[PDB]
């Protein structure tokens, strides 16, 4: 099972180079011949670089659409292995507002813990339950997260209670009874002793009983369930969003990396323009630590002005989901194989419509792919569920969880067919004339 | 007997009624107490409009024949070789 | 009161004795005419008679079908005021043990609460949870339901185990710092202290420390949640199972009678038949706390041998060359059953709300649904993705049946608004006092 | 926002050149590949030669058929800032007095 | 007979908005600029594939 019966010396198929080099090609020109196979399916590794240093373990990002990615959406892309984009029709402190829902959901130690005034209703609890999904309120001297721990109020403690205007001092956890580490506390040991606490939380008071941050038990059990999740040094799940390239989207980016994204998304229909290149060398000028993500591209030429200008990625597309634009496949390939040149990654972007298509995309060049129409109908998009004859516009299809996890076993698989253990590997060797490709005549589509 | 001046006529899931049956009886009472009647929906073409105003009706209300028109709130769009309002 | 204002003396409209009085009808043949309207919709009931004893807050119930009704499925009728009948096409064993599940779900004192012996692994407690989804595990002595109690076992005492082979005596929390109830005590204060007590489960043991019963915080809350659901007189969902009427089925009936069904379900394509006639005298001699709904009638004819031999509801519907229109059948055996105190369920061709209401409106006094029902989750079956769609098997997928039967319950609400009467049982009564009034539509007058 | 940004060298596309050099071509046979921006689509200059001594800023010509250009429409044309072709299916007078009319 | 399309005014700004459109995305600010550089080789297309063309 070694490098003799792998590598092709006979060599019968048509690379890479030669199937696009002619006229522009869709996904269902052309189809990957199969290899040699050594290993199960479950052992390939479907990641992909989402900029030069962001490797996703699910290389699928979630479009930047208002139907598609907002906090939910964006949440379940990295709790996966992927990432969410979220998107720029809103004001900015909507979208700023989002990312945080995205940063601050999943992190080891909570820094701010939500905090309430022992006069605050209960009715205000079960809203926060409802709306922001966060249990375990602190009540602190004066509602301000900065410390004087006075109690806590979790689910057992309120569910019974029929006057929703009671304060919480009634019904709350007293500190007197409440199980508490005192400051210097590693991460380690302080999940340690909330899981021999049999409790959901464990507030961190320094010497004067003030609360410094909070252990969440939901955090240790997200981990367990989501051992892939896209996370950042700090714990906190991935999140990535949009913006235009204009002069006043310069106060939204300020926003933007103050609330915690990781990538910035750049939204254009072509990219190239004098406006993008200007922002996005502001945007490295002024938050270095941010990684652009530039306009779309389906040329070559184009995607030569974005990398100069220090895009950390490019997104490829363009009349794929106006006489001007390009065939996806052969604009993934040439963009691309020219960025693989010059280390940036690219995004497919449009023209995905199922997990074959995906395949290709990625086997001929793309780092990770964007999906937008593929997870349309899954509960985590924008949108509101209705009854005409059957849901819950389009279909719903479910969590889109349960699909990640389709599309991830679709992509072991093709890359088992294919013979490679890595679409990292797949990528290599298309570039190196060892995985070929056929192109198919029309009639070859047809059956 | 609440002191309407005219009435709509028109209804129409499980509760309605055919829309020409509806103008002729309730027409047909509200005539004999001196209440015209206004056919509301379902009035597609001229001919429709004719037998409403026949057998009842003193007055037809126009939707879906005036939703084309250019003095209807909207703002005009080509989309494929064709001229539309939305 | 508005007396004058809501009788029609007039009587502008058919009288159902008049509309159904000629050829054999469908529910697209005929409208209901509007009434007068002095309440909000969120004021009707629309309650209507299982059976001669059974009441259902939401007069629905889910077919006895392979592909619809089984434990997840009758649970979520229940829950929301209707009932689910369990499917006959499995074992006697099968069927008895999806009744328990049902039965044995919500329930305010648990009498054999699920034990174990303190040997047991940490693995069987997340089987536990896992197959059955309980959560409360007892340690007793030799893990006897009746034994002394020892420890529970929640869901925090595992969240963190990594050798699951291990003793759950290790991680339980002993008895020596349980919180617990003594025999003689009321089903009232058990919850009330459970409630203060903040914990999840309450046992009580007798003077030996035996385990006597067990009280859930879960069926508290679940009681808050679904404060509608078909309750029997100990607190447990009602449940309903289907059966031939053979002498094999005898046997059956005798498991269905044990594992507590509450109605037996009777299932043929024609009920008049001297073997369902006898099979429903022998179930009302041997088994008299049993209800029986007849098998499937389309005549009065019919409906009258199947109603003397002692049948509690009658089962309308049928459609070869033998038959009946859907709309005739259910007023005329529904009119007939009804003048001798027997309710009818509406089966087959309701495949929307307007049907369901037309078919309450015309007699039936609960509808079942089959289709309707198809592709949500509680039916059984597994999903998958075939081309962009989210499918069980094939259907397409529904979301959860909860959420349509809130849909249909609004439905009715409303459509009973337009009526003009705050009651489907005020519907029916006004339809046979010729009040409620009808249009038959011309085909021409189809939308 | 000079012409280093906007000359190709790559030159990653097809020329005019290469893609009529074989069967014949319908307008979908092809796709414009896109370029670089550095100025608002309101100052493009579309303008056409209609004939060698005739510059049109809109270089559109409505079609010389009875059922699409007479005086109206050719009036129209030219205010737009393009020309109409009166068509020839009328007598000579006609088709003079349309000439006038424009 | 046709479908009445309105005022050819309304429809001639229409076109002329798109083709002003279609130059910025090609990447010059003239037709005539459009026209030199593709026959210079400046200005570039791609043939599609009729699979390519309906989608
Ligand atoms: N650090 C602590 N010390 C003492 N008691 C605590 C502590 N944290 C939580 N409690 C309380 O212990 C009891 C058990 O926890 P809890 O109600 O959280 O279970 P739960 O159903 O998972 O609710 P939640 O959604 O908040 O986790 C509660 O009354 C809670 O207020
Ligand atoms: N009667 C009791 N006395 C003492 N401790 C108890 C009692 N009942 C449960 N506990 C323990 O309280 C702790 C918290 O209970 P826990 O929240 O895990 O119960 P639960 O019903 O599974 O709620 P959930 O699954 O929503 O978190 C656990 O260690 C549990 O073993
Ligand atoms: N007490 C508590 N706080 C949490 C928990 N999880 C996250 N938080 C924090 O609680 C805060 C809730 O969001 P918040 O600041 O009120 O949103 P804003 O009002 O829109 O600015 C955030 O700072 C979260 O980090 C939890 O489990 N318990
Ligand atoms: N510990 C515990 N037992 C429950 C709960 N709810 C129901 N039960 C009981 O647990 C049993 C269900 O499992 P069981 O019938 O023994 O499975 P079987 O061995 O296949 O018959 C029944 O005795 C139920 O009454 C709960 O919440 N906690």
């Amino acid at each position: 099972e070694n490098t003799n019966l792998r590598t092709k010396t006979l060599r019968d198929g048509t690379t890479a180079e030669e199937l696009f080099s002619q006229d522009g090609l869709s996904f269902n020109d052309f189809i990957i011949l199969p290899g040699f196979i050594d290993f199960d399916s479950s052992k390939v590794n479907v990641s992909g670089q989402f900029t030069k240093n962001i490797l996703l373990h699910l290389p699928l990002v979630s479009s930047p659409m208002d139907t598609v990615t907002e906090s939910s959406m964006a949440r379940a892309m990295a709790l996966m292995g992927g990432i969410g984009v979220i998107h720029n029709n809103c004001t900015v402190e909507q979208q700023a507002r989002m990312v945080r829902s995205v940063k601050l959901y999943r992190n080891g130690f909570i820094m701010k813990p939500k905090s309430v005034s022992p006069d605050v209703p209960v009715s205000t609890i079960r809203n926060i339950k409802s709306e922001k999904g966060i249990s375990g309120i602190l009540v602190t001297e004066g509602g301000k997260y900065d410390g004087k721990l006075l109690g806590i109020v979790c689910t057992k403690d309120i569910d019974f209670v029929k006057d929703a205007s009671a304060p919480v001092s009634q019904y709350m956890t007293r500190r007197e009874n409440m199980t508490v580490e005192r400051y210097p506390i590693k991460l380690e040991e302080a999940m340690d002793v909330l899981n021999r606490s049999r409790h959901g939380y464990l507030p961190v008071l320094n010497d004067k009983d003030e609360v410094v941050c909070l252990c969440s038990r939901r955090d240790a059990v997200r981990a367990r369930d989501y051992p892939n999740s896209s996370l950042d040094r700090n714990g906190h799940l991935l999140c990535a969003a949009a913006t235009s390239t204009r002069e006043a989207d310069k106060g939204r980016v300020a926003a933007l990396s103050e609330a915690g994204i990781d990538v910035l998304v750049l939204d254009s229909s072509q990219g190239n323009t004098i406006y993008q290149v200007s922002f996005i060398r502001w945007v490295k000028k002024t938050y270095p630590h941010l990684e652009v993500v530039a306009g779309n591209v389906v040329t070559q030429d184009q995607a030569k002005n974005l990398i100069d200008a220090g895009a950390d990625s490019l997104r490829i597309g363009m009349g794929s989901g106006l006489a001007c634009g390009r065939p996806q496949a052969t604009a993934i390939y040439k963009v691309a194989r020219y960025a693989a040149s010059r280390g940036v990654p690219c995004v497919a972007d449009g023209g995905l419509r199922n997990v074959g298509d995906v395949c290709k995309a990625l086997a001929v060049g793309a780092n990770v792919a964007m999906l937008g129409s593929m997870i349309a109908g899954t509960s985590e998009t924008p949108g509101e569920y209705f009854f005409k004859d059957g849901m819950r516009a389009v279909l719903d299809k479910g969590s889109v969880l349960k699909l990640l996890a389709y599309i991830h076993k679709g992509l072991q698989q093709s890359a088992q067919d294919i013979g490679e253990v890595s679409f990292d590997a797949i990528r290599e060797k298309v570039y190196e004339g060892q995985v070929l490709f056929n192109r198919r005549s029309l009639t070859a589509q047809s059956e | 007997d609440a002191g309407a001046d005219s009435l709509r006529i028109g209804m129409g899931l499980a509760c309605g009624r055919p829309q020409a049956t509806a103008i002729y009886k309730v027409a047909r009472y509200a005539a004999s107490r001196g209440v015209p009647c206004v056919a509301d929906g379902g009035l597609r073409n001229v001919g429709d409009v004719c037998k409403a105003l026949a057998v009842g009706a003193n007055v037809a209300m126009l939707g879906s024949m005036i939703a084309g028109t250019s003095e209807t709130p909207g703002e005009y769009f080509f989309k494929d070789g064709m001229r539309l309002k939305g």
